[PDB]
C-alpha cells in the first residue's frame, strides 16, 4: 500500500504469498464468458457488508 | 433442478435471479426486472424526472412526455 | 538506466542477472522487524567512501 501524495509520499509492504487461485477444477487466467456456474466465494464489493 | 443463475424459474419456464432483476436489462416475460429491488435507476446516459422517474436522457425535449411527470418536456431547457 | 525527458528521453540496459540475494541462511523478501544481528556487507550511501 502506498501514499503517492509526494508531499507525504510513503509506502508499506508485508510478505504474503498472494498467488493466483481459481475456483473449480481447471486453471485459467480470466473466467471465460461461457462455462459452468459453479459455487464460488468472493469478497462482496459492497462496503456495508460485515465479515 | 439447477440452471444458469442457480435460482428460480419464471412462469415462462426460464431461469432468473433477484440480482439480475436489478441489472437494468430484462430477463423474462413475466415478473422479474419491473418489480422492486435496489437499483441504479439512472445511468450516466439517463435523465431524472421530478416525480422520481428515470428516463433515457436522449428522450428529453424530443417532443413526447416520456416520464410520467412530463419534466422531460419543460421549456426550462427545451 | 534512463533519462526521463520525453523529447530528450533515452535509456540503456545491460544483461545483468541481478537476482534477489539474502544474507544469513534464511531467505526473505524484507529484513524482518528483528532477529539475529549478523555481519553483512552493504554498499554505503555516502559518496565520500571509495571502492
Ligand atoms: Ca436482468
Ligand atoms: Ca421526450
Amino acid at each position: 500500500v502506498s501514499i503517492t501524495s509526494g508531499a507525504s509520499e510513503n509506502s508499506c509492504t508485508v510478505e504474503k504469498k498472494i498467488r493466483r487461485k481459481f475456483v473449480g477444477r481447471e486453471e485459467y487466467l480470466f473466467p471465460p464468458v461461457q462455462g459452468k456456474l459453479v459455487k464460488c466465494h468472493v469478497y462482496d464489493r459492497l462496503k456495508e457488508t460485515s465479515a | 433442478a439447477k440452471c444458469e443463475p442457480s435460482q428460480f424459474q419464471c412462469t415462462n419456464g426460464r431461469c432468473i435471479t433477484l440480482l439480475w432483476k436489478c441489472d437494468g436489462d430484462e430477463d423474462c416475460v413475466d415478473g422479474s426486472d419491473e418489480k422492486n429491488c435496489v437499483k441504479k435507476t439512472c445511468a450516466e446516459s439517463d435523465f431524472v424526472c421530478n416525480n422520481g422517474q428515470c428516463v433515457p436522457s436522449r428522450w428529453k425535449c424530443d417532443g413526447d412526455p416520456d416520464c410520467e411527470d412530463g419534466s422531460d418536456e419543460s421549456p426550462e431547457q427545451c
